[PDB]
This record gives structure tokens, C-alpha cells and sequence, in this order.
């Protein structure tokens, strides 16, 4: 039973993404709703959903069939916030930022051996914006994002 | 911290080619002896006199005494250790001279020597009788007495031995010598007028070198840590205020170091303390009645509330009763209540502790009955002598807030089964938190798991395949029907943590019964003073919010043990709606980060549930769409900054096209920021969610190329109606 904290927000997930003006949605753009709200969910997966949940013929969605779906997926991926505290764990300074330094410097306390060499090239695929080091953002996506 | 400042590099090398040659010769440790003293060695330019950026008014000529012998022309002068609280020597050079004549290089050793030696260890730790024997080279020990290199205006008294009689009192005498001592044992010329005329001094500042020097340069740097701290209070003086039972404390210490980590406790009242190695079960999930700290059954959980803490509060107790009566109709059998029975000890403390006075006694249907004494003005106490029951009643001018009236009744007090016996309850241990060490928690996996995630091709796969181990058989932590919500490591060191306390003598059951109060979400509680126990055994009580977070910022965090906390404290705990404080590192560096789609999304949302107006209204008003269509725009740039394709570009790339994806979003921001009337709230956030972005490309900006300013670089941008040659554009704006 998702809060309605919880709930306000895939409100403003159909609402943004409609150019009809229903409070239906379509497959290609039922993903583009979760996407912002951040999944990376398969142009797969997004089939027997939509393909269930609704063959009510049409092909569309209204809240209901989402306020559902989506109270389905908010389960085993709530790993939200083990997530970041592990990320709290690495950024072994307070930085908010994780660096090669201390990746590797942890990386091996947990028994595993890297190479200097390694461990800048984790970081650098890490990385999205260039800085050189990983953030929570940069992170979640990292860990998550299958 | 870096001793030498050379001031001027204005000569060529042979400034420097000499500054260098000057240091060298210097012992590498009576540096890091002075650089430990805070030191720093200055080397200015031509600028002799009062005009070094250090040499003005602070600590100046109040008494003269200053070079091997006295002189004092200030102005003429090359080199200066200002005395007081630092040392700071400062020194400089003229053209190529302080070869030939040595004799002026030999100030700045003694000049110098000013600095170490008074702490140095003359009087370092104090006049040690090393120094104070040495310093009886005068005319005993060697049939040299042969002194008159320091020993001149100041003992020409060889006519009073030197020792605890007189040595104090021209303490500086005495480090003259110490200083022409170490400038001549030193000086780049005479090393043997030394060696040749005092015997001792020389195998004496030998001895300094020797590692004597690597000595105060070490009981300086351990002092270097303990002096300015962390002030807690370390030993004995904290597991007062521990509450624990030292048996307990004591035997948790045998834990903290087998399995290396942390383990820290909230606040034991100091009441229960003793009822504990008395043998007295604790209160767990199960019960919720209040303690009470006031007349015989304090320690207790007093089936009846009027008779802990909340002493008046009708509500309070109301609901207190409230909570016992079912605390034992859903867990009956387990939870219920016995008659309370102070036993001998118990109380002898209740007195000198103050609770309890034992006066009068009296006989009632044949029995004694001491009467136990207390300042209460509702409430009477007597206990039993065949056995110790202890029993209350409302006095005859007096009621009970609830609207009771009672005559003499045995106090009830919560108790849980154990062993099959309803034992009385009392204060747990509620742990504040658990620290396993990082490579404990290692300890925690699978070798099979670990080994089955390293062995992948993936780096970037293995790095997520180690972070769910270390989250999943580390971090995680799932709810339990009996220890409330904890981790299995945690359970298994709650579970050592008390055959620990009954290997000892405790008949009682179990002290630690739940899981660490960073978990206690829902009802979070502050408390000022908590008491750790490191890894090493010593014990320790912080004395603020604070110090607690510090102290586990430097000792835990920031060092290698495995800390989370609890998920509520920057957030509104929802049950005792609480709000509390704990610095959180990604918060620390929001300031600077573009913020993600779902991130505004969400913000968004909030808004919109707060005020009753979203950024954008249902109608048909086609500035609304404009709008609403707009959000739906700043929902991209943002969700495009964050790309995970943005590997397949090199760093330096990453860094422009994400400042562009950026100022991106930024822009259509400033664009609704410029739109129709969205209401001021949402008109706020617009705003700092530009401060970000604005922030977060300065970042990315100051991290390569950083002369042009985000407010520039803006400007020179046209976002009408063509792009495509906009980012051409930027690029070299860039370059
Ligand atoms: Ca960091
Ligand atoms: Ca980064
Ligand atoms: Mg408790």
C-alpha cells in the first residue's frame, strides 16, 4: 500500500507525460514516465504489463492500472536506501563523493584485491558528468541500473 | 604541517643554494621537533629589521638576553625566534657570506636553540635529572671544569653545587648553554671546541642525535593527538554515567576486541544499574510501561503509572496503565505482574541514594512492617519482614489523580517470564549502536558468494557485485517478531553480548533486547551522553548530540568500521513526530549537483500536496500547457545530464557536454521562471533548483578550463529558435 507521499508523485508521472488530456497513457510513453521517475524497465517488460493489467484493447492506462502496476515493482528494487549506505560507506571522508582512493581502499578491506590501474577505471565508467569521482546520483544509477 | 617558508625566491639559487645549505645541516629531527611545537622556520628577503609580516608588537625586548653573549642591537639583526606561543623563527641573507666567518651563522643555533631546548629537555619535561645531572658538568663528575663558554656572568658560583637547590631559579642560564651547546655541536665549523672543552655536553647533544631528538619528537607527536581532542572521558569516569553494571561493561570488552567493533549504549538509569546484577530481568518490546525514579519501587516498571515518573499526569498515566494491562493481554504467560520485593542491599542504596527513609515501624495482622519512608504527599510505603513485599495506600487526606482511593495494597510491577518466572522488570540495554569493523563484516559472506561475484569480467559489475554483498551481509536490516528491526550480524552479536553477561552470574535472562536505536525510526529519541566501548576495550560516554557524531565521524566513519544511521534523523520521525540532526555527506554536497529527473519530479509533487496548486493547473488556458509542457521539457535535460552512455566519451567531454545539458535545463528553467503566474512557492524552488545547476556547472567548469564565470558563459548563448550551432559555439567559448 504505497503512501500518499508515495503516491503524489506517480500522480505528476502520468499527469506530465499526457498531450492527450485524459489521465490515460500509452505504452511508449508509460515508460518514458517511470524512466524520469527512474527505472530502465525492457521495451520487454513493458509488453504482458500493459499487456495484462489492461486488455481492455485500447492500449492505455488509467491511473488505476498504474497506482497498481506500479504498487508491484515498489518491493524487492527498495533498496533505495541500503543503496545509499553503501554509498555513505565508500565516501569514506564526508566529501559526498567517492573517489578511486578510497574505492580501492575499500574495496580491499572487504578482501578484494585492485589495481591501481582498476580502480581508476571503475571510477571513470562510474562517472557520468566527468568530475572524476562518483556521487550519490552517479551512483544510484551505477548500482541499480542493471 | 610545512616548517620552511622561503619568503623572497627573489636571488637566484644562491639565496636559496644556501637556505638549503643552512637547514641540512640542521638535525632532520630537531625539525619535525619544532615543525611539532607548531614551528615554522621563516627565510625572508633583505628585510633585517621590524618588517617581517610576523615581526611587529606580539611578544618583543622586555628583558635583555639575547645572543651567546649580550648584546641586543635589534636592528642589526639577521635572524629572531619569536618566544611566546609558537615558535617562529625567521630568519634572512644579504650577498654570498656565511662561509668564511662562521661566527654569525652560529646565531641562528643558538638563535635557534631558544626554540626546542626550554621544552626541548632542560626543562622539556621538566629539569630531568638527565639535564640536571649533565648540568652538574660544573666541577664534579670530570676533573674538567672548564665552562667559561656559558657559564660566565651567569656561574662564576662554583661555589654553590648545582641541583634541586638552585638550577630553577636562571632556568634561561641554563639554556644558553643548551643553545651554544647545540650551536657548537652543530656549527658548521667548530664541532670539537665542544668535545674538546666540555666533555659531557657533547655526549650529550650526541645522545640528542643519537635519537634523543627523535625522543621529544615523539612524545610531542603521540601528545600531538591526546592534547587537542575529542573531550570525552575514557576509563572508569564515564561507566558511572554508563549506567551499565561494570561486570557487564567489563565483560562486553572481551567482545569489542575478539570481533573487532564498536559498541555503543544509550543511557542505563542509574537506578536499575545495581537491580541488574541483582539479578532483575530487563524490559523489552513487550512491555512499554514507564519507569520511575522516586520511593521503593523505583527501578521498576509499576503496574500502576501514578507511581513512575508521570506522577500527576492524568493522561499520561492514563494511557501508562493503559499500556501494561495489554502488554500482558497480548503476550500473557510471558508478561504480567509479581509483587515487588526490595530485597537486603537494594535498600541500603535507596537510602544513601536518598529515595527511601527507614524510620518508624509498626504491627498490623502479626507482622513487621518497617514502614518505608518517602516525600510523596498521596502515596504511603510499608515493607513486609517475613518476606519483603512492599505495600502503599492513599493517605487518609488525599487521592489518586485517576480518582482512586486505596488502603494498603502490595506494589505490582511488570514482570517477564524466565526460566518459567515471572521475574520484576527493569531498564535494558538499549544499544545505540553496532560498528563491526569493515573487515568483519567480510567475515559475514560466503566465500563461495565473494569468490562467485570477484571472478567477473565486468569491473563495473564487480563493483555492484561487491556493494550488494557488503549491503546485503552488512547493511541490511530485516524485522524481527521478537528484537524489533535488526541485522543477523547484529542479532548474532546481540545474542554474544548477553551469554556474555550470564557467563558472568546474571539469572536474569537477557539484558541487550533489541536492535540498535538507529533502526528506531519511528520513535527516535536524543540523548546527549552515550556510552561506546572500542574496539580496544576502553571505555568511553560522549557528552553532546555532537562530540557523538564527531567522535563516530573520526573514530568510526572516517576510519574502517561499517556505520549507518537512522533513516529518520534530517527527516520528520513520523511517531513521536521528532525531528532530529546527523551531518549526512550527500546532503553536504547537494548544493553542488544538478539535480535528477525523478528528484524534481518529486519536489514537484510535494508542492503540489502542500499548497493545493501544481505547476501547472488542469484547464485549458494554453499558457498552462505552456507550462505544464515546459516542466516536461526541464524533465529531460535533467534525466539527460544523467547518462549512463556518457562512458563512451573521454573525461574532459563528459565534463562540456553535461555543462551543456546543463545550462540546458538551466535555461528553460529561467524560461517558466518567466512564464505566467506559477505560484511564489514553486517560484522559490525554480529558483534554487537554478543556485544548483548554476553551482554544479561552476563545478565542472573549475574543474578544467576556470577563467570564465557561469554567469558569462551564459550570456554568450542563443537559445531562440536554433541550437544546433549554439553547442559549436560553446565549445570554443570553452577553449
Ligand atoms: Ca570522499
Ligand atoms: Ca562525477
Ligand atoms: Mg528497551
Amino acid at each position: 500500500q504505497l503512501t500518499e507521499e508515495q503516491i503524489a508523485e506517480f500522480k505528476e508521472a502520468f499527469s506530465l507525460f499526457d498531450k492527450d488530456g485524459d489521465g490515460t497513457i500509452t505504452t511508449k510513453e508509460l515508460g518514458t514516465v517511470m524512466r524520469s521517475l527512474g527505472q530502465n524497465p525492457t521495451e520487454a517488460e513493458l509488453q504482458d504489463m500493459i499487456n495484462e493489467v489492461d486488455a481492455d484493447g485500447n492500449g492505455t492506462i488509467d491511473f488505476p492500472e498504474f497506482l497498481t502496476m506500479m504498487a508491484r515493482k515498489m518491493k524487492d528494487t527498495d533498496s533505495e536506501e541500503e543503496i545509499r549506505e553503501a554509498f555513505r560507506v565508500f565516501d569514506k571522508d564526508g566529501n559526498g563523493y567517492i573517489s578511486a582512493a578510497e574505492l580501492r581502499h575499500v574495496m580491499t578491506n572487504l578482501g578484494e584485491k585492485l589495481t591501481d590501474e582498476e580502480v581508476d577505471q571503475m571510477i571513470r565508467e562510474a562517472d557520468i558528468d566527468g568530475d572524476g569521482q562518483v556521487n550519490y546520483e552517479e551512483f544510484v544509477q551505477m548500482m541499480t541500473a542493471k | 604541517n610545512n616548517l620552511v617558508k622561503t619568503e623572497f625566491t627573489n636571488e637566484t639559487l644562491d639565496k636559496i643554494q644556501q637556505t638549503q645549505d643552512l637547514l641540512k645541516k640542521i638535525p632532520k629531527d630537531v625539525l619535525e621537533i619544532y615543525s611539532e611545537l607548531g614551528g615554522e622556520i621563516y627565510f625572508t628577503d633583505i628585510d633585517l629589521v621590524e618588517h617581517k609580516e610576523l615581526q611587529d608588537l606580539s611578544e618583543e625586548e622586555k628583558n635583555s638576553m639575547n645572543s651567546r653573549g649580550e648584546k641586543v642591537p635589534f636592528a642589526s639583526r639577521f635572524v629572531f625566534e619569536k618566544k611566546r606561543e609558537t615558535p617562529k623563527l625567521i630568519i634572512n641573507i644579504k650577498d654570498y657570506a656565511i662561509n668564511s666567518e662562521q661566527s654569525k651563522e652560529v646565531y641562528y643555533e643558538i638563535g635557534k636553540g631558544i626554540s626546542l631546548d626550554i621544552i626541548s629537555k632542560d626543562k622539556s619535561l621538566d629539569p630531568e635529572f638527565l639535564n640536571l645531572i649533565k648540568s652538574l658538568s660544573d666541577d664534579s663528575d670530570s676533573s674538567d671544569l672548564l665552562f667559561s663558554q656559558k657559564f660566565k656572568e651567569k656561574l662564576e658560583l662554583n661555589n654553590k653545587s648545582i641541583d634541586i637547590n638552585f638550577i630553577k631559579e636562571n632556568l634561561t642560564e641554563f639554556q644558553h648553554a643548551f643553545s651554544l651547546a647545540f650551536s657548537y655541536y652543530f656549527a658548521p665549523d667548530h664541532r670539537t671546541v665542544l668535545e674538546l672543552y666540555a666533555p659531557d655536553m657533547f655526549e650529550y647533544m650526541n645522545k640528542l642525535e643519537k635519537g634523543g631528538f627523535e625522543k621529544i619528537s615523539e612524545s610531542l607527536k603521540k601528545e600531538g593527538v591526546e592534547k587537542d581532542r575529542i573531550d570525552v572521558l575514557k576509563g572508569e569516569k564515564a561507566l558511572k554515567a554508563s549506567g551499565l553494571v561494570p561486570e557487564h561493561a567489563d565483560a562486553f570488552k572481551k567482545i569489542a576486541r575478539e570481533l573487532n567493533t564498536y559498541i555503543l549504549f544509550r543511557p542505563v538509569n542509574k537506578l536499575a544499574t545495581n537491580l541488574i546484577k541483582s539479578g532483575v530481568a530487563t524490559k523489552g518490546l513487550n512491555v512499554h510501561g514507564k519507569s520511575s525514579d522516586w520511593g521503593p519501587v523505583a527501578g521498576y516498571i509499576p503496574f500502576d503509572q501514578d507511581l513512575s515518573k508521570k506522577h500527576g499526569q492524568q493522561l499520561a498515566v492514563e494511557k501508562g496503565n493503559l499500556e501494561n494491562k495489554k502488554s500482558i493481554t497480548e503476550h500473557e504467560g510471558e508478561i504480567g505482574k509479581i509483587p515487588l520485593k526490595l530485597d537486603h542491599l537494594r535498600i541500603e542504596e535507596l537510602k544513601e541514594n536518598g529515595i527511601i527513609l527507614k524510620g518508624k515501624k509498626e504491627i498490623d495482622n502479626g507482622k513487621k512492617y518497617y514502614l518505608l519512608e518517602s516525600n510523596n504527599q498521596v502515596y504511603e510505603f510499608r515493607i513486609s519482614d517475613e518476606n519483603n513485599e512492599v505495600q502503599y495506600k492513599t493517605k487518609e487526606g488525599k487521592i489518586t489523580v485517576l480518582g482512586e482511593k486505596f488502603n494498603w495494597r502490595n506494589i505490582e510491577v511488570m514482570a517477564k517470564n524466565v526460566e518459567g518466572v515471572l521475574k520484576p522488570l527493569t531498564a535494558d540495554y538499549d544499544l545505540f549502536a553496532l560498528a563491526p569493523s569493515l573487515t568483519e563484516i567480510k567475515k559475514q559472506i560466503p566465500q563461495k558468494e565473494w569468490d562467485k561475484v570477484v571472478n567477473t569480467p565486468n569491473s563495473l559489475e564487480k563493483q555492484k557485485g561487491v556493494t550488494n554483498l557488503l549491503i546485503k551481509y552488512g547493511i541490511e536490516r530485516k524485522p524481527d517478531s521478537t528484537k524489533g528491526t535488526l541485522s543477523n550480524w547484529q542479532k548474532q552479536m546481540l545474542d554474544r553480548l548477553n551469554e556474555a553477561v550470564k557467563y558472568t552470574g546474571y539469572t536474569g535472562g537477557d539484558v541487550v533486547n533489541h536492535g540498535t536505536e538507529q533502526d528506531n525510526e519511528e520513535f527516535p529519541e536524543k540523548d546527549n551522553e552515550i556510552f561506546i566501548i572500542n574496539p580496544e576495550g576502553e571505555f568511553i560516554l560522549t557528552k553532546n548530540w555532537e562530540m557523538t557524531g564527531r567522535f563516530i565521524e573520526k573514530n568510526i566513519t572516517g576510519k574502517d568500521y561499517l556505520y549507518y544511521f537512522n533513516r529518520s534523523y534530517n527527516k520528520i520521525a513520523p511517531g513521536n513526530k521528532a525531528y532530529i540532526e546527523w551531518t549526512d555527506p550527500i546532503t553536504k554536497a547537494k548544493i553542488n549537483t544538478i539535480p535528477t529527473s525523478a528528484e524534481f519530479i518529486k519536489n514537484l509533487s510535494s508542492i503540489r500536496r502542500s499548497s493545493n496548486v501544481g505547476v501547472y493547473k488542469d484547464s485549458g488556458d494554453k499558457d498552462e500547457f505552456a507550462k505544464k509542457e515546459s516542466v516536461k521539457k526541464i524533465a529531460g535535460y535533467l534525466s539527460d545530464y544523467y547518462n549512463s552512455a556518457n562512458h563512451i566519451f573521454s573525461q574532459e567531454k563528459k565534463r562540456k557536454i553535461s555543462i551543456f545539458r546543463g545550462i540546458q535545463a538551466y535555461n528553460e528553467i529561467e524560461n517558466v521562471l518567466k512564464s505566467k503566474q506559477i505560484a511564489p512557492e514553486y517560484k522559490n524552488y525554480f529558483q534554487y533548483l537554478k543556485e544548483r545547476i548554476t553551482n554544479q556547472v561552476q563545478l565542472l567548469l573549475t574543474h578544467q578550463k576556470s577563467n570564465i564565470e557561469f554567469k558569462l558563459l551564459y550570456k554568450q548563448l542563443n537559445f531562440t529558435e536554433n541550437e544546433t550551432d549554439n553547442f559549436e559555439v560553446f565549445q570554443k567559448i570553452i577553449d
